[PDB]
């Protein structure tokens, strides 16, 4: 076969290396190089099941791989139960990497199969694992001690209680997604920043019993974080930008969606003290005027993306700030400001100046012609601009 | 912002700067390259790619701005890569050589979706693989990598 | 109230035309809408075609494929690839496996349990897992089973009396008991007493009584009081007379003219009513209706199953 | 073709963002509009109702259609967020979707859905599809689960929601057969409900007598009490009246037939009232069905 003289075995493993597992079980039948490829290790490294429900397969994987499994995504796969990641775990002590997302059956169970058989785990994802409770954490952080990344969102029967056990034990997170877990306070906010000093990325979405006093607490404990999304906590104020700036250097992205209160005074504090901002989301931050797009045109030359939503009070202004930043020139690719009412042709013209720029969007600002879009598209060919016409 | 690059075969193409290092290795040359003012404006070598599948290449890195997993080639590519498989083969190695991680996953996958979906001797029929195994032993392994 | 039949309506049956309608029946907006049926609609393609002498003129090889790639690991069949299996297109995919007869290009055995496993306790069938109980899944339970010859498969006492509870004290049937009456849940039931032999258990003149005053001086036929008349209940509200022999209680040539009065004469195809747009639904409906009030064009049509009677002689010949 | 995928997320995100703005939106409608004209969303909120712009809706629906389905068959994820809101747009486009509504019971069974939220979505979707089958199918699995004082409330809104549908559309089967259902299986044939809602429902019987889903509804109130006299009399009365006043409609002389026949569980009077009808009337359906209501009388 001109596959095989052709392709040296490195090659050749990374075709099969995005081979499902019955397709690699085929190609071992297929010759005697094709078997030793077929069953080589570095294709029993990561499963991902894209399989039926009616299971056995995992189970049935954990025997057959069992010592070199490291990666194990079941996202999606309502037909697993704590039986088959029992049998699954007690096989696979050597797991870096599971990914539970949607698994609806999961019980606290099967957290303590984890805790008794995979103290390796690193990564684990439990997104939308509806029937897990406080006590799932605590089983976690007794046996899963080296976590670095545990994914909670939507587990909204989860409370601080659950949070302090978690964090008491897994000192070392460096990423903690917590979205829709809507029974979260500040006091859980509290037993954080106490624990998870190495803390790069924080996910509150949609958790808004949240304050102030919590998030400026995660920023006095937590100077590592680089990622930070707070959309939908509609208490926060300045005083949570004010305490960002002071304690996070390292700030990449922040999304701060339907954070009403934010004015420019919270956003200049934070500008001048994040150089590193990358992602900004400030979607209905509504008392945003010009003024905080003019720092961020200063203090941050690295800015990536940057959503303005529904920032009414935008003008052409803050546009013509932006271009003429050291981050327009060539490091802004996404800028969203729809429901900016006041942006006109003029700051498409502004926006020429953007080099960088790949998507834009302009939804509901009315003042922008058909024409002006197209004179745009045509000096920035690289950009796909994007409104309702 | 253009550079020439001279195909294992000698022929030259103005390549600009940009689309061109989506190849981590000429992004590479071009650093290790002054620089230099004083030359005689020497094309890159590229001894390893023929123009044929530069050609290819190029077109590949020209058409973009911009898991274990095979139905996630986009259409173009997909329209693209049907080749026959020999160059195939080769814009895989040239994707290695020059290190475009994105033509070297839809190839990748492309072949990798010449496996799906088939029966071994389908399997053999497609890529002209001989089967070297008795029916003892055809028997014996369409046994443990039969769970399924 | 009613429609009024022009001078000018079809008098006489266009089978050519109809069968190429039905052969280029075939958009992106309306093809989404309409996927969640996209089995019966195939079924009713097929089963005109076929009834027209016209079924090879469709694609055996990805009807079959399309079936094959529907039945769900419980067993069940969906209207389409990636839908959720519900038991109206698994009765449409045994009908048109039984078409084809190629019944077992898809796996019977758990097409039988997925239909065993809807039954409840008082009789009754859920349209699927979530537990929708109408007498229209009883039918199409029965009507599953009789086909794959697996009616033992459930409990068909418990079945027939549940149906039995729905019956109304005007003859009629709805889809639950304390139901309106309803042409169409009228052809489920009667159709399930005839899967079952029960049929004695109606009393014909009632129930014959309720159809016949469906006629309107049209002769077409409504499928409730003071409802237009309607090709489909048409259908329904004849196939139900012919089932439990009252057919000469109504007006079979007045309702011929109505059927044919809903062909387009330009387009083949059947409306609802004259003077309405065509679509492949009433196509079947009327088509068989015709074949049942005696138009000897078409293959003689099974009042119960609307399938040829020459595919149910096949089935009703064998093991069984 | 990818330009579109963005309008329609767009799109998507102006639905929701829709009901934020005004929680009270209870009605929906297809405004035709087949040009986009303006940069404004195709999503317009004017009050309570939630129109949406013809020319969009032939990009919305088959990308949110073809996204469920990815997600059904496994090659696309989505998360809890976009489920419910892919499904809303959706249900709002085609709520005989049954596939996109069974995905709103999981998320209701996993403890993320909200019940309530799946009422709402019905009652709206049926301001605009008033027979939809599934969506009645799916609106008593909801109700079964909240069963498994608030059924009053529950009652009560079921009611309404039944009312609203069947004013919006001619004699609507599923409309009152789940209003039938949810007597049965929320009131469980409670005698003071049937009795509230004989006498809420004559009005509306009244008001629309060509409609014979309504006056089975009555029909079924009327036996429902029996099965635990005056009001047996006053219901044919109430028919005869109505017969006197709109000459010539089926459903009315359905309707006594059906109350008729309870009564009798005497002749000669309704005998008169045919022999008075027919010797004194000008419309000729009026006379088929005076005519054809004796015929049935004598068969008794
Ligand atoms: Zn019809």
């Amino acid at each position: 076969g001109l596959i095989n003289k052709k392709l040296p075995k490195e090659l050749l493993l990374r075709i099969f290396s995005f081979l499902d597992i019955v397709t690699l079980c085929r190609c071992a039948q297929i010759s005697k190089a094709w078997n030793i490829l077929a069953l080589d290790g570095s294709n029993w490294q990561r499963i991902d099941l894209f399989n039926f429900q009616t299971g056995r397969v995992v189970e049935n994987i954990s025997k057959r791989c069992g010592g070199f499994l490291r990666k194990l995504s079941l996202r999606g796969c309502i037909g697993v139960g704590d039986s088959s990641l029992k049998t699954f775990a007690q096989n696979c002590r050597n797991i870096e990497h599971l990914n539970l997302n949607g698994c609806t059956k999961i019980t606290d169970s099967t957290c303590y199969s984890l805790s008794r058989f995979c103290s390796k785990l690193k990564h684990l994802d439990l997104t939308s694992c509806v029937s897990i409770t406080n006590s799932s954490l605590k089983g976690i952080s007794e046996g899963c001690r080296n976590l670095e990344y545990l994914n909670l969102s939507w587990c909204d029967q989860i409370t601080k209680d659950g949070i302090e056990a978690l964090v008491r034990g897994c000192r070392g997170l460096k990423a903690l997604l917590l979205r829709g877990c809507t029974q979260l306070e500040d006091e859980a906010l509290k037993h954080i920043q106490n624990y998870c000093h190495e803390l790069v990325s924080l996910n509150l979405q949609s958790c808004s019993r949240i304050t102030d006093e919590g998030v400026v607490q995660i920023c006095r404990g937590c100077h590592r974080l680089q990622a930070l999304c707070l959309s939908g906590c509609s208490n926060l104020t300045d005083a949570s930008l004010t305490a960002l700036g002071l304690n996070c250097p390292r700030l990449q992205i922040l999304e701060a969606a339907r954070c009403s209160h934010l004015t420019d005074a919270g956003f200049t504090l934070l500008a001048r003290n994040c150089h590193e901002l990358e992602k900004m989301d400030l979607e209905e931050c509504i008392l945003i005027t010009d003024s905080t797009l003019i720092q961020l045109s200063i203090h941050c030359p690295k800015l990536q993306a940057l959503s303005l939503s529904h920032c009414e009070l935008i003008t052409d202004d803050g546009i013509l700030h932006l271009s003429n930043s050291t981050c327009g020139h060539e490091r802004l690719r996404v800028l969203e400001l729809d429901n900016c009412l006041l942006i006109t042709d003029v700051a498409l013209e502004h926006l020429e100046n953007c080099r960088g720029l790949e998507r834009l969007e302009l939804y509901d600002c009315q003042q922008v012609t058909r024409a002006g879009i197209k004179r745009m598209r045509a000096q920035l060919p690289h950009v796909k601009v994007h409104a309702y016409f | 912002p253009s550079i020439k690059l001279q195909s294992s075969d000698g022929e030259i193409f103005e390549v600009d700067v940009e689309i061109a290092k989506q190849s981590v290795t000429i992004k590479t040359m071009l650093e290790d390259l002054g620089m230099d003012d004083e030359g005689d404006d020497d094309p890159v070598p590229l001894p390893n790619v023929n123009a044929a599948i530069l050609k290819k290449v190029i077109q590949w890195c020209t058409h973009h701005k911009d898991e274990k997993r095979t139905d996630d080639i986009p259409v173009w590519d997909q329209e693209f890569l049907k080749v026959d498989q020999g160059t195939l083969f080769e814009l895989i190695l040239a994707a290695n050589y020059l290190d475009i991680k994105g033509l070297l996953d839809v190839t990748c996958k492309t072949v990798a979706n010449m496996i799906k979906g088939k029966t071994p001797e389908e399997i053999r029929k497609t890529f002209n693989i001989k089967n070297d195994f008795t029916e003892e032993e055809e028997a014996q392994v369409r046994k443990e990598n039969q769970w399924c | 109230k009613d429609v009024i039949i022009k001078s000018d309506a079809p008098d006489t049956l266009l089978l050519e035309k109809h069968a190429d309608y039905i052969a280029s029946y075939g958009d992106d907006y309306e093809y989404c809408m309409s996927e969640y049926l996209r089995m019966s609609g195939i079924y009713w393609g097929l089963t005109v075609m076929d009834l027209m002498g016209q079924l090879h003129r469709m694609n055996r090889e990805e009807i079959l494929a399309f079936i094959k790639s529907c039945q769900h690991e419980c067993g069940g069949i969906s209207a389409s690839i990636g839908h959720d299996p519900h038991l109206l297109y698994t009765l449409s995919a045994v009908q048109i496996l039984t078409l084809y007869d190629s019944i077992n290009v898809i796996d019977v055995n758990k097409v039988v349990e997925y239909v065993k496993g809807l039954q409840k306790e008082d009789g009754s069938f859920a349209g699927d897992i979530w537990g929708e109980i109408d007498t229209r899944f009883s039918f199409c339970a029965v009507a599953t089973l009789a086909l794959l010859g697996k009616l033992d498969a459930i409990n068909v006492e418990k079945a027939i009396e549940f149906v039995l509870s729905c019956m109304n004290f005007d003859g009629g049937f709805g889809c639950r008991p304390g139901s309106e009456s309803h042409a169409g849940q009228i052809y489920c039931c009667t159709g399930f007493l005839a899967i079952t032999s029960q049929l004695h258990q109606v009393n014909s003149d009632l129930l014959g009584w309720w159809l016949c005053e469906r006629q309107l001086p049209s002769g077409g036929l409504n499928g409730r009081p003071e409802k237009l008349p309607d090709v489909c209940y048409s259908w329904w509200v004849l196939a139900s007379l012919k089932i439990i022999g009252r057919l000469h209680w109504i007006d079979r040539e007045k309702l011929r003219n109505f059927i044919l009065a809903c062909q387009d004469e330009e387009t083949g195809g059947f409306a609802d009513r004259p003077g309405d747009m065509v679509d492949p639904f009433h196509t079947l409906f009327g088509i068989a209706g015709l074949s049942l009030l005696g138009e000897e064009q078409i293959k003689p049509v099974n009042p119960v199953f609307c399938m040829p009677e020459e595919v149910l002689q096949r089935v009703n010949v064998q093991p069984e | 073709s990818e330009e579109v995928a963005v309008l329609v997320q767009r799109v998507v995100k102006d639905i929701t963002n829709a009901f934020r703005r005004n929680p009270h939106i209870d009605e929906i409608g297809l405004i035709p509009c087949p040009e986009a004209r303006y940069n404004r969303s195709p999503i317009v909120l004017v009050e309570n109702k939630l129109g949406v712009e013809s020319w969009c809706v032939k990009f919305l629906l088959p990308y949110v259609h073809n996204k469920l389905l990815l997600y059904r068959t496994r090659k696309q994820w989505l998360n809890r967020d976009e489920l419910i809101d892919v499904t809303c747009t959706l249900l709002l486009l085609n709520p005989d979707f049954t596939t996109a509504w069974n995905v709103r019971k999981e998320l209701i069974l996993s403890g993320t859905l909200n019940p309530i939220k799946d009422l709402h979505l019905g009652k709206l979707a049926l301001t605009k599809f008033p027979k939809s089958p599934e969506t009645w199918i799916h609106r008593r699995w909801v109700l079964q689960q909240l069963i498994q004082e608030r059924a009053q409330r529950l009652i009560q809104e079921e009611m309404e929601v039944c009312g609203e549908a069947a004013g919006r559309y001619p004699s609507n089967y599923n409309a009152w057969s789940h209003r039938i259902w949810v007597l049965q299986h929320l009131a469980k044939l409670d005698v003071k409900i049937l009795l509230d809602e004989l006498s809420s429902t004559k009005h509306w019987a009244s008001m629309h007598v060509s409609d014979h889903s309504g006056f089975h509804y009555r029909q079924f109130l009327l036996k429902s009490l029996i099965s635990q006299p005056h009001l047996l009399e006053e219901e044919v009365e109430f028919s005869t009246d109505l017969i006197d006043s709109y000459p010539g409609h089926e459903t009315l002389w359905c309707h006594r037939r059906h109350i008729f026949y309870l009564q009798h569980h005497g002749l000669e009077m309704e005998h008169r009232f045919i022999d008075q009808v027919l010797s004194t009337c000008r419309n000729v359906e009026q006379a088929r069905f005076a005519s054809a209501y004796r015929k049935w009388l004598v068969t008794l």
